[PDB]
């Protein structure tokens, strides 16, 4: 169908989609995206029925649909495909489950999806990976991006191929997880941070832009990378994360390797690692610069920078005696350019 | 020009986007009653209501939608909206022209009203 | 360039219109007779003041108000605007 | 005409808005911390500017004192760390969307108007 | 049994344990009517089984047909 | 004419009437009308100009002790530019008597607040405020009631929708409760059901 | 033995089923669409026409304010079955 | 030639005198909704002589297959369409353009007796069909040369300062020309006078079925089939 009403939540529009990975962070964000508009959305998911109970202040009445499929199973994906015009995919899982090699994750189920949205007819069938995916011996799921780049670019053609960078949010691994180093004490890193830089990406701006994506037609092949707006050196990043942390900081260098052997011995636990052999490099990898590619205000939207938002994704962390203070003071981090 | 147009709690869409239309409601055709004409009244102009995806339910966009308003003379009602701030197209009484009528006029040969048998 | 159509307006009782209405009722027959092309269109509204539109080249329009005056005036700005 | 609220003449008027600002512009940071606004501070005190700008029609005194009666009364439910933080932020209505006053755009979403 | 509940009662008990009729359907059973359903299926909120509200009363405007000849 | 009818009590009547005129002898400054109707019901207009002196009056003994401002009843009327309608119900506790007085005032009169004189007025006050918009004289605060927070509304006004402009809802990434625009379903399938043929000649505005 | 939609899910007593097109038909899914199996319809031509050798009958819907409100059923025409305006079922004056 | 017989004939009368002259004796029935606010505001006399050489023509309505078809130009058959039922027009047309019926737009109507009357809104367009005008102010402003008023109500404000009487509703009455003006160059032309003179509607039976609505309604179907047999 067509849009009608004020854009909102009782408002319809015609979207039909299928958010793989609502289950995990930024699903949950893109499925509030597309909800608030008052488009109808498929939810399937395998995790369990209380996980996502939260999401059901998202739709009104019939706007939202939830679906468990097994992953193992194609048939399954092909039911919870068949009605959908628009299928956006976010499976992942970047400290690879033990049961579920790393390598299916961006290989062989990407393309079943693809695949059965192209006999689905899919409007537009749409892919995310990331900025740092051009093949690196480097942080093998980074690497495996790039394979399922290219088996999704193929499989389904005009597939758009999302690519943000190191988005930040709330529950964002990437900011928690240095936050979360105050427990640990010490403040390693590999070599320090000064060799190697980031542009990290606000993750609301992603969401929002998944759904101006869907809304736009001109859209197809195209291999979007979204990008921060400010290209931070790694090291006085970390500065700025305790700096608004208030936390003791006590940076030191350490081998790669050693640090990556640290690493090894926190991926024996089958409970999730803070600390992992693909985080290692996938911190130390630093972020392509790239002009070329389409902006993210061809969206429309604008850049929200990270110092506008940091406070509220780290208040949890500070302290009493800074858990309520003042925002303006922490003053920002460095910048490259 | 006493604008309460801030002094109401109304979004500044509504009053922007339309005018309002005040008038004498019309007697029923279907019906003798002469009785609802008299009693000015003043409506709002109505606005499209897309179906519930659900249930097939109306689903109306302006809440204001459904407003009524009767008022003892016309000048009344043109000094709300003038209060009130909202625009509106006045519209006339309708009461109907007196018809003169008599029983034996629908008789006499010569004035070919005759009717028929009765 | 000069013209696509031209028209007036003219209130149908006023003193002001008066002049212009006894012009209407005698030349316009000559006028209208000079121009089998463009139309000189005229409207019986009573608009506050008697009006005169005339288009020219891409739709702009000259409009000059006809009140208090007399419909040798009238004339007088209607050669004018023969081009 | 017919007795004034308060305020006769503009100045009588005008006199009580600058107490009005004042009354928000300093308020404003205890605002922010009391319920530690993520919003940087100068935003606020922008918003102050801009809700006084709404209201720049208003040309009667008892129009502009019956404002700032009400508006002193919402400073009474802001100081008294009344409302919540969620109150605080139905000024900024950032949930919604933008609306494009461009009359193209209007013809390219729906009936409307 | 370990998941017994109400609504497993059929409505002719579903009368007598309420005791809005101190008789036992036994001895007066009811007029079993052809279109009653007699299984009783209990609630089923849960399961593959499930109510579904939906759309009645068929379309509106019939949007207008395309032609299919060329030209 | 009595099974069924609800015998109408004269006596009543005549005292109160009475009682009516000796009133209307007292305050003829502020007093109009003196409307009796068979329900036994008193009745009397007042200036908004006058509320304070005549209420004061009125808790004093003359020979009804108008104790205890049981209700300051109000209506909103958008025909008459005195649109709004402020009733005082009263109640002389020692002659048992019952009364309504009532008034009118614009939306920028301030009329008179017998906060001093009653004190009951305390929230008939704020309520009356903020459902309406009725000014008052002098009350220690004109806070809302009912009506939220940043709720701009004046309810009660009949004006603007039952359901409001306003409904809120929580939402995500704000993480918080945000109002929003109506969107109802469904809507107030709003039944008209005004009969034409007066049943009623005995009232009947004229036609004039 | 509803009849059978395209799509195999049983159409509605008031017959309405979704397009191939409609994702709507989605919300069905994992689920059970629910119509009825005794249509009206069928039950209504499916009673026996009573006659009467009279003329104007009283038809009641069985039980005395169990039922529809009286109703006074014609049958000047022996051409044609009179239904009830109630009932729905037919009635006759067989001579 | 009937329409000079005609007013030689109403002159004539008026020359029998008795009249009281103020009469207007001269008068039509218009069967046409349309034309006679055109007409207000003198687009044209319609003549379709026109019919000649224009590429892509835009339509309006275009309900009858019979004044106009893309015999027009050889060449090119791209022809703009903005009715809203599809019937006979919509088809020849390409690239078309939906839009509202008229209980949906607050678009005005003027009564053949001169009576201007603004249709007010009711259902709405059913889907993307739009107010008819506002895709041509939106083409407009596409085409580099936007219309300066922007609401209906301002469109309405343009049609003082042109028609001006659409602005104005019940005003039936203005100055009225008199025939005196009015023949005098009808009678310099002159048109033979034919055979034969027949209504176009004949009977009942064919009046079942004319504009868009009238055509595509069952109603008027099956009434016409019941006209028939
Ligand atoms: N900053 C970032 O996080 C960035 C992420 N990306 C990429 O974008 C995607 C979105 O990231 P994010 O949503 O944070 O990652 P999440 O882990 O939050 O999302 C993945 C979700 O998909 C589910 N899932 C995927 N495959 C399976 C499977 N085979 N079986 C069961 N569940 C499965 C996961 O578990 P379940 O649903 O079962 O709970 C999880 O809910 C990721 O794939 C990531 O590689 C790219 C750039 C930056």
């Amino acid at each position: 169908l067509m849009p009608h009403g004020k854009g909102g939540r009782s408002s319809v529009s015609g979207i039909v989609a299928t958010v793989f990975g609502a289950t995990g962070f930024l699903g949950r964000y893109v499925v509030n995206h597309l909800g608030r508009m008052g488009s109808q959305v498929i939810i399937p998911y395998r995790c369990d029925k209380y996980d996502i109970m939260h999401l059901r202040p998202m739709g009104d009445l019939g706007q939202l649909l939830f679906l468990e499929w097994d992953a193992r199973d194609k048939d399954s994906i092909r039911r919870v495909v068949q009605h959908s015009n628009v299928v956006i995919n976010l499976i992942g899982r970047d400290w690879e489950t033990k049961n579920f090699d790393f390598e299916d994750v961006f290989v062989k189920i990407p393309q079943a999806i693809a695949q059965l949205s192209k006999e689905a007819g899919v409007e537009k069938f749409i892919h995310v990976s990331h900025l740092n995916a051009n093949i690196k011996s480097s942080s093998r799921y980074l690497r495996n991006k790039a394979v399922g780049e290219k088996v999704v670019r193929d499989a389904f053609p005009e597939a758009i191929i999302v690519k943000p960078s190191d988005i930040f949010g709330r529950e964002d691994r990437f900011l928690n997880s240095f936050a979360s180093m105050h427990r640990f004490g010490p403040i390693p890193l590999g070599s320090l941070g000064w060799k190697t830089v980031k542009q990290p990406v606000y993750v609301v701006d992603v969401s929002k832009g998944i759904v101006n994506a869907v809304k736009d037609p001109d859209a197809n092949g195209k291999s979007f990378a979204f990008v921060g707006p400010s290209r931070y050196l790694l090291f006085h990043l970390v500065k700025y994360i305790f700096a608004v942390a208030h936390r003791l900081f006590l940076p030191f260098p350490l081998p790669l390797f050693a640090y990556r052997w640290v690493a090894r011995v926190f991926e024996i636990s089958p409970f999730e690692p803070w600390i992992t052999r693909d985080k290692v490099e996938r911190m130390h990898i630093t972020d392509m610069k790239l002009p070329h590619l389409p902006g993210l205000e061809d969206l429309g939207i604008q850049a929200t920078p990270l110092e506008l938002k940091a406070i509220e994704v780290l208040r949890r962390h500070r302290t009493y005696r800074w858990l309520s203070a003042e925002i303006e003071d922490v003053k920002p981090a460095k910048t490259v350019n | 020009k006493l604008d309460i147009t801030t002094l109401t709690g109304v979004p500044e869409e509504h009053i922007k986007t339309r005018k309002v239309r005040i008038f004498v409601p019309a007697r029923n055709n279907m019906q003798s009653g002469v009785n609802n004409t008299k009693k000015w009244k003043m409506e709002f102009d109505t606005r499209e209501r897309w179906e519930n995806p659900l249930m097939g339910w109306a689903s109306t966009a302006d809440p204001l939608s459904n407003m009524v308003l009767t008022f003892s003379t016309k000048e009344d009602a043109v000094s709300f909206a003038e209060k009130n701030g909202w625009s509106y197209d006045i519209e006339e009484r309708k009461v109907p022209k007196p018809k003169s009528k008599s029983y034996g006029a629908n008789f006499s040969w010569n004035k070919r009203t005759r009717v028929s048998t009765k | 360039l000069g013209l696509r159509e031209i028209r007036i307006h003219l209130c149908q009782r006023s003193p002001g219109s008066q002049g212009v209405r006894d012009f209407i009722e005698k030349r316009y027959v000559e006028l209208k007779k000079a121009n089998p092309d463009l139309p000189i269109l005229i409207r019986e509204c009573s608009d506050v003041q008697p009006k005169l539109w005339a288009r020219y080249a891409f739709g702009q329009e000259t409009n000059v108000p006809l009140n208090n005056f007399s419909a040798d005036q009238v004339t007088r700005a209607l050669e004018n605007v023969l081009s | 005409f017919v007795k004034p609220i308060f305020s006769r003449d503009m100045n009588e008027a005008k006199r009580r808005v600058r107490e009005l600002y004042r009354a928000w512009y300093r308020e404003v940071p205890n605002t922010v911390h009391q319920f530690q606004l993520d919003i940087t501070v100068k935003m606020g005190r922008d918003k102050v500017r801009e809700m006084f700008m709404k209201n720049a029609h208003v040309t009667d005194p008892r129009v502009v004192d019956l404002l700032v009666i009400k508006g002193k009364i919402e400073l009474e439910e802001t100081i008294k760390v009344w409302k919540q933080r969620t109150h605080v932020m139905r000024f900024f209505h950032e949930t919604e969307a933008p609306r494009p006053k461009d009359f193209l755009s209007k013809f390219y979403v729906g009936h409307d108007p | 049994f370990w998941d017994v509940d109400g609504s497993m009662v059929p409505p002719e008990w579903h009368r007598w344990l309420h005791s809005m009729t101190d008789d036992p359907p036994t001895t007066k059973p009811l007029t079993a009517r052809k279109f009653i359903w007699t299984n009783h299926k209990f609630n089923v909120t849960g399961t593959p089984e499930q109510y579904v509200p939906y759309s009645t009363t068929r379309k509106k405007i019939q949007e207008w047909i395309p032609p299919s000849t060329p030209y | 004419t009595r099974p069924t009818v609800r015998p109408r009590n004269d006596v009543a009547h005549k005292q109160l009437s009475a009682f009516g005129e000796y009133v209307a002898e007292i305050l003829p400054k502020y007093v109009q009308q003196v409307q009796v109707s068979c329900f036994n019901e008193l009745e009397v207009c007042i200036h908004p100009d006058g509320v304070i002196p005549v209420l004061t009056f009125l808790r004093d003994h003359t020979n009804a002790q108008f104790k205890s401002l049981v209700d300051l009843t109000a209506v909103d009327v958008p025909t008459r530019q005195n649109r709004f309608e402020i009733v005082y119900n009263l109640l002389s506790l020692r002659f048992n008597s019952r009364i309504r007085v009532k008034t009118y005032t614009d939306e920028l009169t301030p009329i008179e607040s017998a906060v001093s004189v009653f004190k009951a007025a305390n929230w008939y006050e704020r309520e009356i405020w903020d459902m309406f918009g009725v000014f008052f004289a002098n009350h220690p605060d004109l806070r809302r009631i009912l009506t939220d927070y940043g709720f701009e509304g004046h309810p009660f006004r009949k004006d603007f929708p039952l359901s409001g402009y306003v409904e809120l809802r929580y939402d995500d990434e704000v993480k918080r409760v945000v109002a929003e625009p109506v969107e109802l379903a469904q809507e107030f399938r709003k039944f008209d059901l005004n009969s034409p043929w007066e049943a009623f000649p005995v009232y009947r505005q004229p036609p004039e | 033995g509803v009849r059978v939609s395209p799509t195999g899910e049983k159409v509605t007593h008031t017959g309405q089923v979704y397009d191939d097109k409609d994702y709507r038909r989605i919300r069905f899914v994992g689920r059970q669409k629910e119509v009825n199996e005794n249509f009206a319809i069928d039950l209504i031509a499916e009673q026996p026409v009573s006659e009467v050798e009279t003329r104007v009958i009283a038809c009641d819907g069985g039980g005395g304010a169990l039922g529809h409100p009286k109703v006074y059923i014609n049958l000047d025409k022996e051409t044609k079955t009179g239904t009830c305006g109630y009932c729905g079922l037919q009635f006759r004056q067989h001579h | 030639a009937i329409l000079a017989a005609v007013s030689s004939i109403a002159q004539k009368i008026r020359m029998t005198s008795g009249v009281t002259g103020d009469w207007k004796v001269m008068n039509i029935l218009h069967r046409i909704a349309s034309q006679v606010a055109a007409l207000d505001l003198g687009y044209k006399p319609g003549v379709e002589a026109i019919r000649k050489n224009p590429p892509k023509v835009l339509f309006l309505l275009g309900a009858d297959g019979g004044c106009i078809t893309r015999q027009d130009l050889p060449k090119d058959c791209f022809i703009i369409y903005q009715g809203h039922h599809g019937d006979v027009g919509a088809p020849i047309a390409d690239v078309i353009l939906p839009g509202a019926a008229y209980t949906e737009k607050s678009a005005t109507y003027v009564n053949t007796e001169g009576r201007a009357q603004q249709t007010k809104v009711a259902v709405t367009p059913p889907g993307l069909a739009r107010e008819d005008w506002k895709i041509i102010r939106a083409l407009s402003e596409i085409a580099g040369m936007t219309l300066p008023y922007d609401t209906l109500d301002q469109v309405r404000n343009r049609l003082e300062e042109v028609s001006p009487n659409l602005v104005r509703y019940d005003d039936i009455e203005g100055a009225n020309y008199f025939q005196q003006a009015n023949e005098l160059s009808k009678l310099v032309n002159q048109q033979l006078l034919a055979d034969p003179l027949v209504p176009p509607q004949l009977t009942i039976k064919d009046f079942y079925m004319t504009d868009s609505i009238s055509r595509a309604s069952q109603t008027m179907a099956k009434c016409v089939k019941a006209v028939t047999e």
